């Protein structure tokens, strides 16, 4: 009974481990991609 | 699956000692006493006769 | 009478060993996890 | 007929160890490997 509820309820590590890489590399990427393009619209001052 | 949270080969080791204990103790009682049946336990027909 | 309250009051050994290890490990994730959440919040000042 | 049950029945111990060893080293062997995998992907954020 006690390997059967832990089959139903724990947790595995390596897929855990593995999403949390994931996540933290799109992080980086989207604050970068940002801030690039945020800094977009400074070009039409020139124009002026 | 690598699991921390329970480890379910230490309890079969645990569960599977006890039965080799138990053939320890009956040896080593018989020995030390010098004859076989120590109680109704063992067969309750032997005793009576 | 000795054996039965040795039976109602002493201590395994097997289960306490198992018990102590599978706390261990888990404090030492525990700390190693803490450190990586800590760390999170940086990326939010690169934006600046 | 005691000497025929235990050829049918019982275990041998020189083929277990061996068995125990090589599937120990396999395991160590895998998981660096899989943490090498993980982290392959980080320099794909160093092109931005």
């Amino acid at each position: 009974l006690s390997a059967s509820r832990s089959r139903i309820q724990d947790a595995d590590y390596a897929t855990e481990v593995s999403n949390m890489t994931r996540a933290q590399i799109l992080q980086q990427a989207g604050t970068s991609v940002l801030a690039q393009a945020n800094q977009t619209t400074q070009n039409v001052l020139s124009l002026l | 699956a690598q699991v921390i949270n329970t480890n379910s080969l230490s309890l079969m080791t645990q569960n599977n000692l006890n039965t080799s204990q138990s053939a320890l103790n009956t040896a080593i009682q018989r020995l030390s006493s010098g004859l076989r049946i120590n109680s109704a336990k063992d067969d309750a027909a032997g005793q009576a006769i």
